[PDB]
C-alpha cells in the first residue's frame, strides 16, 4: 500500500505570510488532492489533480509540484485559515498538518 | 447546489447496528460515484467504502468486508430523477469504531478524476 | 379536564379545537358559585385587575392548540376557566368550549 | 370527471365571493380495476356549474383535454441573445 | 363605579314570556355594547348576544326567533324579552358590558379583518329555571 | 419616449417606454400544501393540498410618489402630439 | 390489471423456491364493452404481491407502462463497420 508524509506536521506560525506545505508520495505520478478542514465540521476541498482549485475558494490558494514531490503554497495568510490541512490520492489521507496562531 | 443531509447522532450498546441515511438532492444522481468515510478519534482518517449507484456495485477496504453493507435507491417518477437516498448498514459494533462518518460525493469540477471528493454531508457521530 | 395542581407548580390548561385561522382566544376565570370574570382579553394581553403569570398562547402560528400557562399557582386560582374562540376561517362561536376546572393542594 | 363539489371550510361573507371551490372525484389508480376517491382545490375561474345537487366539471373539457405542465421545467425567463447567420 | 342588578320572575310555568332587565351605576347604555349571557347548571355558558343603539343589534343564530333585545335609553337599563321558554333555559341569566376591537390578518381595505367582543364585567346571576 | 405606429389611428397601440422603473411587488399569501395523486402508471398528477394558515386574496403593490410622477413625465411627453391646451385623463379597459 | 394468481401445477418442494406463477386476469377484448378472462405463466421476477388471498401485480406498474418487443424484430447483433466521413 502507498504511504503519506507530509512535511510541517504541527506549525506555530504568524498570518500575512506564505506557507509551502509538502507531501511525499511512495510512488510517483500521482493525481494529488488537497483538503482544508475546520476543527468539528465539514472539510471541503481546495485542490484537485495537483494544480487546479474550486470555484467558490480565493486565489490565495495554489497546489504545485509533480513526480513524488508535491507543495501546497498560500501566499498572504489571512485570519481563516487556522485550521488542519490534509493532502490525499485516493484510499489514503496524511496524517494532518495544522497551522496555529503564534 | 449540492446538498446531503445525514441523521443524528446514535449512542449505542456493544454488538448491535445501526443505520445510517445519506439523502442526496441537488444534482444528477446517477453520474457520480459515492464514497462513505469515517473519522475516528485522534487517528486521522480511514475510508471505508465506496459505491456506484448506478446498478449499486460496491466495494470496500480490507478490514470491513462481511460486516457492513450499502444499499441504494433511485428515484420511481418520470419528474424528479436527482435525487438518491444511500443507506449504510453497519453491524458488528465495537469501541473501536466508536467515530463519526461521513458520506461524500465526486464534485462536478472540469479537472477532477474521480477520487477527489468535493461535497461532503454534515457528519454523524456514532458512540457504542 | 380536572387538572389539580399542587401550590407552587406550573399550570398548562388547554381548550378548544386546533387553529385553522389568526385566533383571538378569549380567557374567562370563574369563581366558583360567584359570578364569572375576564382574565385575557386578547391572545396575550392582561388588562387591569389581575397581574401577570396568565400567559396566554401566542395565536400567530397554525395547527395548535390554545395554552393557558400559569406559574405559582396559589388557592385563588381555584377556579373554572372557559376557554373562548374568535377565529378567523371559522364562524362566531356562540357556545363556550368546555368546563375545565382547576384544583389547587 | 364530474365532480362533487363544496365550499371550502371558511367564514363566509355575502358580499365576498368564494374564491376556492374545494371538490372531491372519482380517479382511476394506478390498477386499472381500482380506483380511488380523492380530493383538490380548485380555483373558481376554472370550474363550470354543470345542469339541491351542485356537480362541476373542468372548463377544458368541452374543448380539449390538456395539458399538465412537468414541475421539473422553470417558468422564468432566460435571456435570448440573438444573433445573426454568415452573410 | 360600575356594578350591575339583573331581575327575573324565577319560578315560571312553560311555554311563557320571560323579560329580563339589569341596571346601571354611572355610566350609560350609549356608549358601550351590552351581552347576555345564560349558564345552565354545571355546563357552559350560552351567549344570546349583544345589542347597541343605530342597527348593531346581531343576535345569536342558535335561537333567532324566540328573542327581543331592547334598551332603555330613558330609564337606562338594558332588557332580554324570552317568548316560549323549554326546560334548556333552566338557566342563570346574566347581563354584562363589552368593548370591541379590531383583530387585522391581512390587508384592511379587503375586508379582511374582524372585530371580538369581550364581556369585561357581569351582573351578579339569576336563576330562573322552569317547572310547574 | 412615446413611440406609435401613428398617433391618429386608433386601432394601433400607442406604446411608452420611461426611463427610471416602478417597483412593483406583488404576491400570493394564501399557504398552499402540493399533493401528488397517482393517475395510473406513473402519471404523478400535481393538485393543491390544503390551506393553512389565513385564506386572502392575492394582491399586488405599487408606490404612490413613484406613480404620481411618471404618470406626470408620461402626460408630459404624451401632450407635445396633441396641442398644449388638453386635457387628459385615464381610464381602465372596458370590455373583452 | 389485478392479477389472480397461483401456483403452476408442479410437484412443489420446500427449499426449492418456485419460479412459475401462474395468473388469470382480466382483459378487454376487440369490443370494448366485452370483456374476457385470460390465463398466462410469468416468472416471479416481474410480479410482486399487493396487500387467504394473493393478489399480484406487474413490477413495473408503478413506474411506468412499457412496451412490448415486437416479434418482427430480432435481437442478435449484426456486425457494425464504423467508418469515417469526408476530412
Ligand atoms: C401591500 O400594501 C398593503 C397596504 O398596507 C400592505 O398591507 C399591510 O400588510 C401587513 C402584512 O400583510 C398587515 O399587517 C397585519 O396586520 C396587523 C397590523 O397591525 C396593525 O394593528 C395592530 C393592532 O392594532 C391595535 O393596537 C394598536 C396599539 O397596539 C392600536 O393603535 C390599534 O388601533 C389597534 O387597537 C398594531 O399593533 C399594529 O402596529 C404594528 O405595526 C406598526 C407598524 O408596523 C408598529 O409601529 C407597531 O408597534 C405594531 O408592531 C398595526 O397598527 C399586524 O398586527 C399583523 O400581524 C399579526 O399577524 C401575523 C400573522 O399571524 C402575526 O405573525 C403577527 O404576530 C400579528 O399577530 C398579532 O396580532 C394580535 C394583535 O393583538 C395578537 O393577538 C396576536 O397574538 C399577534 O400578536 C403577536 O405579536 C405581538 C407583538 O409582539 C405579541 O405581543 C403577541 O404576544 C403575539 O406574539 C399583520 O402584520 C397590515 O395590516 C396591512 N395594512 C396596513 C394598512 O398596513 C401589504 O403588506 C403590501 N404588500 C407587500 C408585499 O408589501
Ligand atoms: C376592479 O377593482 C375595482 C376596485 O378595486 C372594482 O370596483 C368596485 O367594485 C364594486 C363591486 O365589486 C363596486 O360596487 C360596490 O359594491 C358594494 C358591495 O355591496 C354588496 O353587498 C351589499 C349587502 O351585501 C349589497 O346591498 C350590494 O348591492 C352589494 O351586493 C355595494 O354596496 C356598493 O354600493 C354603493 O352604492 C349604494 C347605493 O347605490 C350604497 O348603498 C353603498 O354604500 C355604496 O356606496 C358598490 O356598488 C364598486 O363601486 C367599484 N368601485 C368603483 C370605484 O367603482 C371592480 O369591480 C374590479 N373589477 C374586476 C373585474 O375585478
Ligand atoms: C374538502 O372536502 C373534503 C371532503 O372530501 C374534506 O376532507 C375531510 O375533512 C374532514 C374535516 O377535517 C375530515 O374529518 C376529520 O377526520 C379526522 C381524522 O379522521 C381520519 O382518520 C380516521 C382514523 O384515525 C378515520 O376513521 C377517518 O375516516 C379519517 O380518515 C378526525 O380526527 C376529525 O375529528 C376532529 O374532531 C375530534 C373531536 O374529538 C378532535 O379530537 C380531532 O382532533 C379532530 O379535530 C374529523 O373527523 C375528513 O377526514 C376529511 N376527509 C379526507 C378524505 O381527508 C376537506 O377537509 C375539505 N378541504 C378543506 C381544505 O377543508
Ligand atoms: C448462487 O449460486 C450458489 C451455488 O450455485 C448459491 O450458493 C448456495 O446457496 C444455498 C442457498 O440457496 C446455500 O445454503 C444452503 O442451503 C440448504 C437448503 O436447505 C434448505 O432447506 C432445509 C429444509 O427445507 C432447511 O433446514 C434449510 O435451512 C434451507 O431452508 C441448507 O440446508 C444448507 O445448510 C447447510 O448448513 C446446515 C447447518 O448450518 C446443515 O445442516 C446443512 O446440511 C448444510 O450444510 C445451506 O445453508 C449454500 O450454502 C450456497 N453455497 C455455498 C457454497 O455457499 C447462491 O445462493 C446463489 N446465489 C444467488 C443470488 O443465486
Ligand atoms: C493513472 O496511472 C498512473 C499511476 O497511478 C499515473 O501515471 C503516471 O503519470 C506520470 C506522467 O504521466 C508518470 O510520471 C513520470 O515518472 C517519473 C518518475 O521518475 C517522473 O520523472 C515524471 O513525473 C512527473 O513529471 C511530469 C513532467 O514530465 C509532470 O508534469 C507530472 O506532474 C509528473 O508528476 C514522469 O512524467 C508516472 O510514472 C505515471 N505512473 C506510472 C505508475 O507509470 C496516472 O497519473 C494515473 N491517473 C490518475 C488520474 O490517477
Ligand atoms: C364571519 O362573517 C360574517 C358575515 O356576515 C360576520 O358576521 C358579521 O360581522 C359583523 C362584525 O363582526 C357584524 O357587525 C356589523 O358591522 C358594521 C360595522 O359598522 C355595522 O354597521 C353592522 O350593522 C349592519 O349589519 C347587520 C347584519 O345583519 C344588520 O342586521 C344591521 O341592522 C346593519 O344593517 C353590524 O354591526 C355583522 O352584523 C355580522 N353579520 C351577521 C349576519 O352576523 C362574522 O362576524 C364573521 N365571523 C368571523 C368569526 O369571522
Ligand atoms: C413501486 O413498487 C415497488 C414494488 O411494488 C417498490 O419497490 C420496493 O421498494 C421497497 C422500499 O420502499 C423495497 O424495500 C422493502 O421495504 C420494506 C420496508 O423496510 C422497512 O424495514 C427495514 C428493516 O430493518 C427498516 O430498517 C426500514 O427502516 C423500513 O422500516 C421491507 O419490509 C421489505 O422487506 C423490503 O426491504 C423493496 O425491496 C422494493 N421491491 C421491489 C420488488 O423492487 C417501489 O419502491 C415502488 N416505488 C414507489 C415510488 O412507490
Ligand atoms: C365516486 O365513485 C363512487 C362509485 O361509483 C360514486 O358513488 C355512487 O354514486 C351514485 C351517484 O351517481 C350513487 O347512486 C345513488 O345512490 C342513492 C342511494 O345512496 C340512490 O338513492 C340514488 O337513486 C342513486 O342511484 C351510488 O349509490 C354510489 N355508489 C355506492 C356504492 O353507494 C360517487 O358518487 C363518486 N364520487 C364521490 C365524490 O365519491
Ligand atoms: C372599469 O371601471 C369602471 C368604473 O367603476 C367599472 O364599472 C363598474 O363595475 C362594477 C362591476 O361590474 C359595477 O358593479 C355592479 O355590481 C353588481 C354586483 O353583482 C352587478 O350585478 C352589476 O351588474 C354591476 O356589475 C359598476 O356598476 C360599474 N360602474 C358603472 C358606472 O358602470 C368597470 O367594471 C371596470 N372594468 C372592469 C373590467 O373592471
Ligand atoms: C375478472 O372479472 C370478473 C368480473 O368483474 C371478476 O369477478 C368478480 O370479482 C369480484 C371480486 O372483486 C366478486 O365480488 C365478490 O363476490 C363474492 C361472492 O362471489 C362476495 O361474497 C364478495 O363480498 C365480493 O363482493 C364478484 O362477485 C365477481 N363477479 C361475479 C359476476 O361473480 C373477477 O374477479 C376477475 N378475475 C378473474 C380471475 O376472473
Ligand atoms: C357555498 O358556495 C355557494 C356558491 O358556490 C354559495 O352560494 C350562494 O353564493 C352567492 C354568491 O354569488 C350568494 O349570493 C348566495 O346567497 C349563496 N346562496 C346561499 C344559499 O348561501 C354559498 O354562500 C357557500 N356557502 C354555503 C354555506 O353554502
Ligand atoms: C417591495 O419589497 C421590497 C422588499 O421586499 C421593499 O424594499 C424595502 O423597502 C423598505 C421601505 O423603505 C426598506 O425599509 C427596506 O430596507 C427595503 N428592503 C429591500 C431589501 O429593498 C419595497 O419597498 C417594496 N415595494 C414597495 C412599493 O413597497
Ligand atoms: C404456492 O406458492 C406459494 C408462494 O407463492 C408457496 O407458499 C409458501 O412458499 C414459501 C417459500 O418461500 C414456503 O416457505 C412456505 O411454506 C409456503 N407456504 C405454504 C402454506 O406452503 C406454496 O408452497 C405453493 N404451493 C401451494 C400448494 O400453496
Amino acid at each position: 500500500e502507498i504511504v503519506l508524509t507530509q512535511s510541517p506536521g504541527i506549525l506555530s506560525l504568524s498570518p500575512g505570510e506564505t506557507a509551502t506545505l509538502f507531501c511525499k508520495a511512495s510512488q510517483g505520478g500521482n493525481a494529488m488532492t488537497w483538503y482544508q478542514k475546520r476543527r468539528g465540521q465539514v472539510p471541503r476541498l481546495l485542490i484537485y489533480d495537483t494544480s487546479r482549485r474550486a470555484s467558490g475558494v480565493p486565489d490565495r490558494f495554489v497546489g504545485s509540484g509533480s513526480g513524488t514531490d508535491f507543495f501546497l503554497t498560500i501566499n498572504k495568510l489571512d485570519r481563516e485559515d487556522f485550521a488542519v490541512y490534509y493532502c490525499q490520492q485516493f484510499e489514503f489521507f496524511g496524517l494532518g498538518s495544522e497551522l496555529e496562531v503564534h | 447546489q449540492v446538498q446531503l443531509v445525514q441523521s443524528g447522532a446514535v449512542i449505542k450498546t456493544p454488538g448491535s447496528s445501526v443505520k445510517i441515511s445519506c439523502r442526496a438532492s441537488g444534482y444528477n444522481f446517477r453520474d457520480y460515484s459515492i464514497h462513505w468515510v469515517r473519522l475516528i478519534p485522534d487517528k486521522g482518517f480511514e475510508w471505508i467504502g465506496w459505491i456506484k449507484p448506478l446498478w449499486g456495485a460496491v466495494s470496500y477496504a480490507r478490514q470491513l468486508q462481511g460486516r457492513v453493507s450499502m444499499t441504494r435507491q433511485l428515484s420511481q417518477d418520470p419528474d424528479d430523477p436527482d435525487w438518491g437516498v444511500a443507506y449504510m448498514e453497519f453491524s458488528g459494533l465495537t469501541p473501536a469504531d466508536t467515530a463519526e462518518y461521513f458520506c461524500v460525493r465526486r464534485g462536478s469540477c472540469d479537472y477532477c478524476g474521480d477520487f477527489p471528493w468535493q461535497y461532503w454531508g454534515q457528519g454523524t457521530v456514532v458512540v457504542v | 379536564t380536572f387538572v389539580s395542581v399542587a401550590p407552587g407548580q406550573t399550570a398548562r390548561i388547554t381548550c378548544g379545537e386546533e387553529s385553522l385561522g389568526s385566533r383571538s382566544v378569549i380567557w374567562y376565570q370563574q369563581r366558583p358559585g360567584q359570578a364569572p370574570s375576564l382574565i385575557i382579553y386578547n391572545n396575550n394581553d392582561r388588562p387591569s385587575g389581575i397581574p401577570d403569570r396568565f400567559s396566554g398562547s401566542p395565536g400567530s402560528t397554525f395547527g395548535t392548540t390554545a395554552t393557558l400557562t400559569i406559574t405559582s399557582v396559589e388557592a385563588g386560582d381555584e377556579a373554572d376557566y372557559y376557554c373562548h374562540i374568535w377565529d378567523s376561517r371559522r364562524p362566531t362561536n356562540w357556545v363556550f368550549g368546555e368546563g375545565t376546572t382547576l384544583i389547587v393542594l | 370527471v364530474t365532480l362533487q363539489c363544496t365550499n371550502v371550510t371558511n367564514n363566509i361573507t355575502d358580499d365576498m365571493r368564494g374564491e376556492l371551490k374545494n371538490c372531491s372525484f372519482n380517479m382511476t389508480t394506478e390498477l386499472r380495476d381500482k380506483k380511488q376517491k380523492v380530493y383538490s382545490l380548485f380555483y373558481r375561474l376554472d370550474v363550470v356549474q354543470i345542469n339541491s345537487n351542485k356537480e362541476y366539471r373542468l372548463i377544458n373539457c368541452n374543448t380539449s383535454a390538456c395539458t399538465q405542465a412537468c414541475p421539473k421545467v422553470s417558468f422564468e425567463p432566460i435571456p435570448i441573445h440573438y444573433c445573426a447567420p454568415a452573410g | 363605579q360600575v356594578h350591575l342588578q339583573e331581575s327575573g320572575p324565577g319560578l315560571v310555568k312553560p311555554s311563557e314570556t320571560l323579560s329580563l332587565t339589569c341596571n346601571v351605576s354611572g355610566t350609560l347604555v350609549r356608549d358601550n355594547y351590552w351581552s347576555w349571557i345564560r349558564q345552565p347548571l354545571g355546563k357552559q355558558p350560552e351567549w344570546i348576544g349583544y345589542v347597541h343603539d343605530s342597527g348593531d343589534t346581531n343576535y345569536n343564530p342558535s335561537l333567532k326567533s324566540r328573542v327581543h333585545l331592547s334598551l332603555d335609553k330613558s330609564k337606562n337599563l338594558v332588557s332580554l324579552r324570552l317568548t316560549g321558554v323549554t326546560a334548556a333555559d333552566s338557566a342563570i341569566y346574566y347581563c354584562a358590558t363589552t368593548k370591541h376591537g379590531r383583530r387585522i390578518y391581512g390587508v384592511v381595505a379587503f375586508k379582511e379583518w374582524f372585530t371580538y367582543f369581550y364581556m369585561d364585567v357581569w351582573g351578579k346571576g339569576t336563576s330562573v329555571t322552569v317547572s310547574s | 419616449m412615446i413611440r406609435s405606429e401613428n398617433i391618429t389611428n386608433n386601432a394601433k397601440n400607442i406604446l411608452v417606454q420611461f426611463n427610471t422603473p416602478v417597483q412593483i411587488n406583488c404576491t400570493r399569501p394564501n399557504n398552499n400544501t402540493r399533493k401528488s395523486i397517482r393517475i395510473g402508471p406513473g402519471q404523478a398528477f400535481y393538485a393543491t393540498g390544503d390551506i393553512i394558515g389565513d385564506i386572502r386574496q392575492a394582491h399586488c403593490n405599487v408606490s404612490k410618489a413613484t406613480w404620481n410622477e411618471t404618470l406626470g413625465k408620461v402626460v408630459k411627453q404624451l401632450r407635445k402630439h396633441f396641442g398644449n391646451n388638453t386635457i387628459i385623463r385615464f381610464a381602465n379597459s372596458s370590455g373583452g
